[PDB]
């Protein structure tokens, strides 16, 4: 939406840039990166915000409009502080209150298949590839999957 | 219509569009007026009503016909903001005019799949739709009943989602008369799942390839459908903990053995026969060296040889490709085919009278030959076991002299336990195939019984399906009548009992019980002095007269002969006991069977590695899947077939209704909204029903379960006389159910949405640290490379080289250090592995002490049912 | 040598012990199919 000018301090915008040179995915550019990758870059860079956030935002774009036109680095740059500015996290004691009521017993588990289904068709839909791919490595022998940990280590990384 | 953007081209098969909704509350209507009035020709017309006139209420027909009848006027229309209604429970008039007008209506719009309560209805559309494409499939992930059109995806998903919920194995059961789509949604079912475990090995492949398999050998051309299903089958998939596919194995029933060597008029032999004889294949038409020509056998040459709805060269093709992907070896492949072929040419069989004596002789060798080439067999062997069997009484082998109709008997008794075993043999193979490592977990089985049949001439084999099928809908009459109407009783739910009038057990005691026209069917074929005649008299002397579901026969203009009339509950059947007790009894020559068990070819020998009356069998294993079913949660997909002449669209409203009459779907609602259809224990719903009112229950305040639900449930804003209390369960009615689901959805789902943005901005930063070591292992290469171009040839670092062999003391420092961290991953490795083997053992010693402890109980339960069955005379 | 022996030797006994306990998972399936089958018997 809004745009500010000033909204930086001068050596995070070396380390912005940094970033974004060496994770710009178009190799014969340098400068401009594809406006369905600045929500990844965004994502990426420490601040994870919601589909419905970054589209407001972006104003409001088109996925079209994210796969075919560009985006320049400094021009993205202020929505990235706003971004970091933002910060619409929640805390542990929260998370895990909220995940607490995906159990029939509350002992300290949930099950690895309804969490998948609550990742992917509850709320903001999740694609699959995701889901097992987050889950690869923390996956326990039965699927009860004690979901503190699972919270603790998605905020770790 | 906003929504709906990823059904595709399918949209307008599945939901209404929303001018169409608008326009159709435009129509115009009376509520006073407008009424449904029996009629003669057709069910039920619409009409308005002209005047009232006492107990006499003249009325109009929308064809304009002036009409009066006594109160049944009554029958009232629904406003037209219902029309094209996806959960039919919800009509506020709910009746059969309106049942049947709203699946007419929906059918006319090319609408097929309906919700009727709790169960789906689905109407045969005899024009193959787009709807089941994949990116339906995709589109269906993860909706609910109502969040989604009717379809049968949205049936399996939620069957998949009681799986996950209510941990417990789920039974989706298909039901419908004769050609009604049961094998189609069966088949799309499986694609369901089978793309769904696509989409995160082969084995989605093989369990889809394994369908069109047992159709080349079981599904044959009947009267009433062009791919008929003559074996029951039950698809049992087994899910893993993770809900990831984790293996399949398929149950199959009794294949109609007669339909091998006869065929009546109207008929065709199975599939498999005919896909070669079209020659796709020039190797299997002369490896098995059989003639082009399908007439000239007499086996499949009886009725029909094609039919122009079936191309059956790419059959053929298609059955070898299933077979290919199966994993079956060529030899496997080329085995089938021949004793396909020995079987076809086992109708060439030419036998007269040697010398006028009563005694059977090969008038014909070179068929014979063939036939026992083809199994690899020796052919005087062979003619001399057909015409001289030599059965053994005592301790002598007495050779037995038989004239032609018995040794062509013999023959075509041969032909049908070969055939059989050969089914049998293919379904073991399959399920060995299928049922990889890991079954664990729970399953779900699709269940896709024979339909309802009534031909000219009814015999046995007709009346094994007729039999399952009144079983089946039975077992759908106790789960939905009786079962609920007890655990009112058992809950202490306010319930006065309602006499739906749907219990069929005067019909399935007439046949299934011990005295019953099967059982003593069973009796008399242990009798060689009895004959069909007698038993048929037997059958007039011990139910006719007895019980209203046998009747005498009907013979009704000129049709072929029946015997005696069963009312089943689908209409009326009529049969014949004219050779019933030989297809029951099913001898075979014993001097066959041990040239059998030493034939060159290994597949030959396996079916018949070692040689109980069908029909006990039978009952056997019937009684066994409906004790599976009673131990699952079933999902009821009815198949309605809309007209008998397989014309796409067009419906006859009399055959429609009379189905559902039958079928039991109208009385199967009143359930759905006179009771409570929807239940829960209060522990679960207090434990996943928290965040509904989290004030009203506050942490550590869990004292009581039925206080804890009632405080829930009484400070939300929901209705509070629409569900009742009882003992560890809540009774809930009409979708409050999805009400607190989904309030329950929209608040988890605000926490869910922040919860999915951190674990993606995680995902995203992981991938970002990947893509950063990426590019910086290419920037060492290229710094590797550039050092090389520093570098380049000079021969001095060549002299250099050749120096670094001499000079290898840092290089076997690496050397060890390598070696000994990798001798610390070694022993760490080492007593990790000892570790889980230890536990495995444990385990082991454990499961196996169960495993004996429940064989132990096994034999002695087999004793005690032994000894109860030998009380019950 | 006889490091690589041991840990080949331990890894063949943890294989045959995963198909073992593959195989126990079939035997008990395969229980409680007769399980069911003596629920038919009553
Ligand atoms: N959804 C459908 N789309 C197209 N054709 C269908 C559909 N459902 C059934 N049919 C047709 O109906 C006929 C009978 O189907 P089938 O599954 O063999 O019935 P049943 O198993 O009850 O004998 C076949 O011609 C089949 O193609
Ligand atoms: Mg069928």
């Amino acid at each position: 939406a809004s745009k500010i000018k000033i909204e930086f301090t001068p050596e995070q915008i070396e380390e912005f840039k940094e970033a974004f040179m060496l994770f710009d995915r178009t190799p014969k550019c340098e400068m401009k990166i594809t406006y369905g990758q600045c929500g990844d870059v965004l994502r990426a860079l420490g601040q994870n915000p919601t589909q419905a956030e970054v589209l407001r935002v972006l104003g409001k774009p088109r996925q079209e409009e994210l796969n075919t036109k560009m985006m320049d680095f400094e021009t993205f740059l202020p929505m990235l502080q706003h971004i970091s500015k933002n910060k619409d996290t929640g805390t542990y004691e929260d998370f895990v209150e909220g995940l607490r009521v995906f159990d029939k017993e509350g002992n300290g588990t949930v099950m690895g298949a309804e969490l998948r289904h609550v990742l992917a068709t509850l709320g903001e839909r999740l694609t699959e590839d995701e889901v097992e791919k987050l889950m690869a490595g923390q996956e326990d022998s039965n699927g009860c999957i004690n979901y503190e940990a699972f919270v603790k280590h998605i905020m770790s990384s | 219509d906003s929504e709906m953007a990823v059904f595709g081209a399918a949209a307008p098969y599945l939901r209404k569009s929303e001018k169409e909704r608008l326009e159709a509350q435009t129509r115009p209507f009376d509520l006073k007026k407008d009424v449904f009035v029996p009629d003669d020709k057709q069910e039920f017309v619409k009409a308005k009503i002209v005047s009232r006139e006492g107990g006499k209420v003249t009325a109009e027909t929308e064809y304009g016909k002036t009409v009066t009848v006594k109160e049944d006027q009554v029958m009232q229309q629904n406003p037209p903001k219902f029309d094209k209604i996806e959960d039919m429970a919800m009509l506020t008039f709910l009746h059969e005019p309106a049942v049947l007008y709203n699946l007419k209506d929906r059918y006319g719009s090319w609408m097929i799949y309906t919700y009727s309560g709790l169960f789906c209805v689905t109407v045969n559309p005899y024009k193959w739709l787009p709807v089941y494409t994949p990116e339906v499939v995709a589109a269906y992930r993860g909706k609910k009943r109502s969040e989604a059109p009717p379809h049968i995806f949205s049936i399996s998903d939620n069957a998949y989602q009681y799986m996950l919920t209510d941990r417990e194995n789920q039974s989706i059961l298909i039901t419908g008369e004769s050609g009604a789509g049961k094998t189609v949604n069966t088949k799309r079912v499986i694609q369901y799942f089978a793309v769904i475990a696509a989409i995160g090995g082969t084995l989605e492949d093989q369990i889809i390839q394994a369908n069109p398999a047992l159709e080349a050998f079981g599904n044959a051309k009947t009267v009433r459908n062009d791919n008929s299903s003559r074996f029951g089958k039950f698809i049992r998939i087994h899910f893993g903990a993770t809900g990831k596919l984790a293996s399949a194995d398929i149950e199959t029933y009794l294949l109609e053995k007669s339909r091998v060597i006869f065929q009546l008029k109207a008929e065709r032999d199975y599939h498999i026969f005919y896909q070669i004889l079209s020659n796709k294949k020039p190797e299997l038409l002369d490896m098995l060296l059989i003639t082009n020509n399908p007439y000239d056998y007499a086996f499949i040459s009886q009725g029909e040889t094609t039919v122009a709805s079936i191309d059956d060269a790419e059959e053929l093709m298609a059955t070898d490709n299933a077979f290919d992907v199966l994993g079956f070896t060529s030899e496997e492949k080329n085995s089938m085919y021949k004793l396909t072929g020995a079987i076809m040419h086992f109708g060439n069989m030419k036998f007269k009278l040697k010398q006028r004596e009563e005694q059977a002789e090969p008038d014909g060798t070179e068929e014979a030959d063939k036939s026992a080439y083809l199994m690899g067999l020796n052919s005087a062997d062979l003619l001399k076991g057909l015409c001289h069997p030599r059965v053994k009484v005592g301790n002598e082998y007495v050779t037995k002299g038989q004239n032609v109709q018995q040794v062509i008997y013999a023959t075509g008794a041969l032909a049908k336990a070969v055939y059989e075993r050969m089914f049998n043999w293919m379904v073991t193979r399959i399920n060995a195939t299928l049922e990889t490592k890991q079954p664990r977990q729970y399953f779900i089985g699709v269940l896709d019984i024979a339909g309802f049949e009534i031909f000219d001439f009814n015999s046995f084999e007709q009346l094994c399906i007729n039999f399952t099928n009144e079983k089946l809908q039975q077992f759908f009459n106790h789960h939905m009548f009786v079962l609920e109407q007890e655990e009112y009783k058992k809950e202490g739910i306010e319930w006065t009992f309602i006499d739906f009038g749907m219990d069929l057990q005067a019909c399935i005691d007439l046949i299934e019980k011990p005295m019953g026209i099967m059982s003593i069917l069973e009796e008399e074929c242990m009798f060689p002095k009895a004959t069909d005649m007698t038993f048929k008299a037997k059958l007039f002397d011990n139910h006719l007269g007895k019980s209203a579901n046998f009747q005498k026969p009907r013979n009704i203009k000129g049709k072929p002969e029946a015997h005696f009339s069963l009312i089943h509950y689908a209409g009326i059947v009529d049969y014949n006991i004219i050779g019933w007790l030989q297809k029951n009894k099913d001898p075979l020559n014993e001097t066959v069977v041990g040239l059998y068990q030493k034939s060159s070819l290994k597949l030959l020998s396996t079916l018949f590695a070692n040689y109980q009356t069908v029909s006990a069998l039978h009952r056997e294993n019937l009684n066994k899947l409906m004790t599976n079913l009673r131990s699952t949660h079933p999902h009821f997909v009815r198949c309605i077939i809309p007209n008998e002449t397989k014309s796409p669209g067009v419906m006859d409203n009399p055959l429609v209704m009379h189905q559902l009459r039958c079928n039991g779907v109208l009385e199967g609602i009143r359930i759905c909204r006179k009771g409570f259809p929807n239940r829960i224990l209060y522990g679960d719903f207090r434990q996943r029903y928290r965040i509904l009112n989290p004030a009203a229950i506050p942490e550590g305040q869990f004292i009581d379960s039925r206080k804890g639900a009632e405080k829930l449930l009484s400070s939300l804003d929901i209705d509070h006389n629409q569900y009742k209390f009882g003992h560890t369960k809540v009774f809930f009615k009409a979708g409050l159910l999805g009400l607190l689901e989904e309030m329950r959805d929209e608040r988890l789902s605000r926490i869910i949405t922040r919860i999915q943005a951190q674990s993606r901005g995680v995902l995203a930063r992981m991938e970002y640290k990947k893509l950063l070591e990426r590019r910086d292992s290419l920037l060492v290469i290229q710094w590797n490379i550039r050092a090389f171009m520093g570098v380049k040839n000079w021969p001095w670092m060549k002299l250099y080289f050749k120096i670094k062999p001499l000079l290898k003391s840092a290089e076997r420092e690496k050397e060890m250090a390598s070696m000994k961290e990798e001798f610390t991953r070694l022993k760490e490795a080492l007593e990790k592995s000892e570790a889980r083997r230890k536990e495995l053992e444990e385990k082991m010693v454990s499961l196996l002490q169960e495993k004996n402890d429940l064989q132990l109980q096994v034999q002695a339960e087999q004793d005690n049912l032994a000894d109860a069955e030998e009380r019950c005379d």
